[PDB]
């Protein structure tokens, strides 16, 4: 399946993901296209932050769903 | 009665004047 990740600027990127993929894998998929380290990025779905441990199937992410991407660089 | 931010979906606590996630401001 494919899902859509929506940045804060309003830009939308599409990702070829399988339900068995972990959130960790998703942030790596984002890293492939955007070039940002998976630890400086965080994903939001259903008003909650997604943890790298669980998979999409655990979070009920389905085909053509929308995730929100927020970036925060380490301030020390 | 958690409020959701305008710029990201994240629902925050009523006491928070700013979202914890994208550091946006409280909506009018
Ligand atoms: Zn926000």
């Amino acid at each position: 399946m494919q899902i859509f990740v929506k940045t804060l600027t309003g830009r939308t990127i599409t990702l070829e993901v399988e339900p068995s993929d972990t959130i960790e894998n998703v942030k790596a998929k984002i890293q492939d296209k955007e070039g940002i380290p998976p630890d400086q990025q965080r994903l939001i779905f259903a008003g909650k932050q997604l943890e790298d441990g669980r998979t999409l199937s655990d979070y009920n992410i389905q085909k053509e769903s929308t995730l929100h991407l927020v970036l925060r660089l380490r301030g020390g | 009665i958690k409020w959701a931010c305008e710029y990201c979906t994240y629902e925050n606590w009523p006491s928070a004047i700013k979202c914890t996630m994208c550091r946006a401001q409280r909506p009018s």
